[PDB]
DNA sequence: GCTTTATTGAGGCTTAAGCAGTGGGTTCCAGGTACTAG
DNA sequence: CTAGTACCTCTTAAGCCTCAATAAAGC
């Protein structure tokens, strides 16, 4: 059974295997980093297709939609819905902001899922954060939690 | 009274003796006769055997009530099919149930009940039961009795006792035969659930509400709420498909979701509709259906041929059936409508031997003038077995002359094709 | 064919019943004004060869202690005539109905 | 839930397609499988990254058949909901039993019995909506709800949630 | 000093094994007995 | 009366238990 009490499944272990057999620590990402990696993958796919063939909430959405249509477009309609869901209510628009956020979250050293939730979900009070994740109650100090929450709130982009 | 019949060690002593199964009755009779003979002969000295019995359900064993084992061994000595050595003492507490009559598997007969006759295998209805509980009146289907046919055929043995009572060959009422037979001869919302019993057996869905033992669930197959008794639902841990159905004289559809009594079918016009089992007149056999169409390129297309649409999505698939103006094609790469779509033939592109059984003579070959029997023709060549040689040779039929079954004149391959196929006159 | 009496359970051929009837219940049948055949049934289960009914516990269990030695049926299907039942207040059917 | 991991996929290729472009063709078949995939074991596959860095292992030839089986290992980001998490979505449709909320590639349903007492369905507006003493819910609204149950389909994932704790609902 | 021990071994009985392939000609629809339908 | 229908009927290789002796521990 999977729940919020860190009772992950047989495959969602704290350690992950690499293509070379090396064991690494599980790494998570937030919505902004997910969008960044998706955009990088789309750019790489577009470049691959081009080389193979050779031999403010109003304009970015259109560019993303046309890019999706050009490459990996029409195979499934769920990709467009997921892209719209990610783009409509995103938080960070700059790579520097997400980089700083992930660098700060690295110092905490908490579970990847917990830090991902903290960087994605929005909280304003200690009690709300504690009740949101009862498992992560006696793990993070109240002062540290408040500091990270206010830092994340300040780092929020003004759209 | 039965409370005073409880067996005791000092009063009841029965020993079980193994015997060849099935011979229980004959063995019991033989032992009883032997005991009577011994009593008549010996006189005062009589073996202490009180009773000898057996149980039908317990084959291969008999029971003898005697005070001592030695008496039983002496009495049974020399009796074939009885293993005196293989014997055991019956405990007192087990004596009652041994003599307790077995509960007959036949349910208590009641008027109007349905039973099976052991008209073997024909359902019957119990109409009346005799006061002695030895014979029962059963109503059965004789097809229903037809007074018209009986009158037409065997009016001599047919009699009319009432407006709906007819006697034939010694009693038919309302088209059914009444005959006497011996009795011995006769959950929480969101939970995944599945129907195990009822009209909707096999349906699966997600529960939404439970009240007074009735569970309502939304079914994926029908996309509607169905309310069923809780006892008929089981919590599950989280015509066939593609058949051709003749909806009417001019309507043919292909099934995309084969259910128990509900079938979803796409018609020749591409419209998908849900119908009942009764709406299907009959099933069209694709293999036996000799229907062919012409594609855009003019190449003939038959059932099972792989075709690709020239316009649209260029769907590739195998043709299941051919309609007068449409063709149904099933594709393994399409999940929508079970991969079955109806397309126009013009919008797709594909990816009687008279000689047989008649004696013949060859004309221009190494076996000319030799009688032969035609077996089969592969097209432009006829296979013939020679009477004097145990070999089959393929030779062009045009250079062979046909003869009558019994002698007759020789005719080349110019009269049978022109004139009606008939053997010459001897 | 062999039939077993529904009153005492004695099993005998139909010819014997037609000729002499039940040796142990002829008087009761005559008093009840019923034929032997109506008081006998052809369906029975199990065979019991009773040799000493007075000294045999099986006879007491089958209520044939006062009967004579011979062949008897443990279970007999059917019902006796109402007249016979009226003359036997303590009659117990041998079909297993009263063996609960 | 937005996890990057290595996935190994076995792809069968006919020996006829053996030219230099086969790689690209293989990649195309990879793009037609990972995209839109939804398996209960690995959850829903979101995206595959590092297209140019994809490494393909040496193909495996069947003992008798001429097909080549290539085992390609690739790093991909996938999404999988878990019980007790809270996610935000957009109402897609309204019904008497509740309103479905599209979140990512998945759908969420809220049980009527687990709704605020003040919140009440109303059909007086076109389309029907819900009215609350201090909140307004319509088709076009961002609603944050907690997921309490997950259901896995052949090619879909469904969630069952409720809104009882504070700070939930319209935001 | 005597008695009762765990151990050693030695055979009877038992249950298993029993070249590869292939061509053909014969025989079974089993016997009696009782119960029951036309 | 007559005929269905079923129900009864030669040469070895291992395991194990069963026998006859033998040195030590109790007492």
């Amino acid at each position: 059974e999977n729940a919020a009490t860190l009772q992950l499944g047989q495959e969602f272990q704290l350690k992950q295997i690499n293509h070379q057999g090396e064991e690494e620590e599980l790494i998570a990402l937030n919505l902004s980093e997910a969008r960044l990696v998706i955009k990088e993958a789309l750019v790489e796919r577009r470049r691959a297709f081009k080389r193979s063939q050779k031999k403010t909430r109003e304009k970015e959405l259109e560019s993303i939609d046309v890019l999706l249509e050009q490459t990996t477009g029409g195979n499934n309609k769920d990709l467009k819905n997921t892209m719209q869901y990610l783009t409509n209510f995103s938080r960070f628009r700059d790579q520097e902001t997400v980089g700083a956020v992930i660098q700060l979250l690295k110092s905490t050293g908490l579970h990847p899922f917990e830090v991902a939730q903290l960087g994605s979900l929005a909280c304003d009070t200690a009690d709300e954060a504690k009740t949101l994740i009862p498992s992560l109650n006696n793990k993070i100090s109240d002062d540290e939690l408040e500091r990270i929450l206010k830092e994340l709130s300040n780092l929020e982009t003004l759209y | 009274p039965q409370r005073f019949l409880l067996p005791s060690v000092d009063t009841a002593t029965i020993w079980g003796v193994r015997c060849r199964p099935g011979k229980e009755k004959e063995l019991i009779r033989k032992l009883l006769k032997k005991k009577f003979n011994l009593d008549r002969a010996m006189g005062k000295k009589k073996l202490k055997i009180l009773s000898i019995f057996q149980r039908d359900n317990y084959t291969g064993r008999i029971y003898i009530e005697a005070p001592k084992q030695s008496v039983i061994e002496k009495f049974c000595n020399g009796v074939p099919d009885i293993y005196i050595s293989q014997k055991l003492l019956i405990p007192v507490q087990e004596l009652p149930l041994l003599l307790k009559p077995n509960k007959s598997d036949d349910v208590a007969l009641e008027e109007g009940s349905y039973v099976r006759i052991k008209y073997k295998g024909d359902l019957a209805m119990v109409d009346q039961i005799s006061e002695n509980n030895l014979e029962v009146m059963l109503k059965i289907v004789p097809q229903l009795f037809n007074p018209t046919m009986a009158l037409r055929l065997d009016q001599a043995n047919l009699y009319k006792r009432d407006d709906r009572h007819f006697t034939y060959k010694n009693d038919y009422i309302d088209g059914y035969l009444y005959k006497s037979f011996r009795i011995q001869h006769v959950f929480e919302p969101g939970d995944h659930v599945t129907v195990i019993n009822g009209e909707h057996q096999g349906d699966a869905g997600l529960v939404l509400m439970v009240e007074q033992g009735q569970v309502t669930f939304m079914s994926t197959q029908t996309s509607r709420e169905v309310t069923i008794t809780a006892n008929n639902l089981s919590k599950s841990i989280d015509y066939a498909l593609h058949d051709i159905v003749e909806l009417s004289a001019k309507n043919v559809a292909c099934i995309i979701q084969a259910g128990h009594d509900i079938f979803k079918v796409i018609d020749e016009t591409g419209k998908v509709s849900t119908i009942t089992k009764g709406s299907i007149l009959s099933k069209i056999n694709t293999a036996r259906a000799r229907v062919s169409s012409v594609d855009a390129n003019g190449n003939e297309i038959k059932i099972g041929d792989t075709i690709v649409e020239k316009v649209g999505s260029r769907r590739e698939g195998q043709v299941l059936y051919i309609q007068t103006q449409q063709i149904f094609v099933v594709s393994k790469k399409i999940v929508e409508n079970a991969g079955v779509f109806v397309v126009n033939p013009s919008n797709v592109e594909a990816v009687r031997e008279v000689a047989l059984g008649k004696t013949v003579r060859i004309r221009s070959a190494g076996y000319k003038g030799q009688l032969g029997i035609v077996k089969d023709v592969n097209g432009d060549k006829a296979t013939v077995e020679l009477h004097s040689k145990n070999k089959h040779i393929t030779i062009d039929k045009h250079k062979l002359t046909y003869y009558n079954r019994e002698g007759g004149e020789g005719i080349t391959y110019d009269e049978l094709v022109n004139r009606r196929g008939r053997v010459p006159q001897a | 064919s062999e039939r077993a009496c529904m009153l005492c359970g004695i099993v005998q051929t139909t010819n014997e019943f037609n000729r002499d009837g039940c040796p142990n219940c002829q008087g009761i049948f005559e008093e009840a004004g019923v034929s032997t055949m109506e008081c006998t049934s052809p369906s029975f289960e199990g065979l019991v060869g009773m040799c000493k009914p007075t000294k045999s516990w099986v006879a007491k269990w089958l209520s044939v202690d006062h009967s004579i030695a011979g062949m008897y049926a443990i279970k007999v299907d059917g019902r006796l005539p109402a007249e016979v039942v009226e003359l036997l207040p303590h009659y117990k059917p041998r079909d297993g109905s009263q063996v609960e | 839930m937005f996890f990057i991991k290595d996935l190994s996929l076995n792809i069968t290729l006919h020996p006829s397609f053996f030219g230099p472009r086969m790689k690209q063709y293989l990649k195309t078949k990879l793009l037609e499988e990972v995209e839109g995939s939804c398996t209960g074991k690995f959850g829903y596959i979101l995206c595959v990254l590092d297209y140019d860095n994809i490494d393909i292992q040496r193909g495996r030839i069947l003992p008798t058949d001429g097909s080549a089986e290539f085992n390609v290992k690739y790093r991909a980001v996938v999404f999988k909901p878990f019980k007790g998490e809270v996610v935000d979505g957009t109402v897609v449709s309204c019904s008497q039993h509740g309103f479905e909320v599209q979140v990512g590639p998945m759908k969420v349903f809220v049980t009527k019995h687990l709704m605020p007492q003040d919140l009440t369905f109303n059909a007086g507006s076109n389309p029907p909506s819900y009215q609350s003493s201090e909140d307004v819910i319509t088709i076009k609204s961002r609603i944050r709800v907690k997921i309490e149950g997950c259901i896995s389909q052949v090619s879909s994932i469904h969630a069952i949630g409720s809104i009882k704790e504070d700070y939930l609902g319209a935001i």
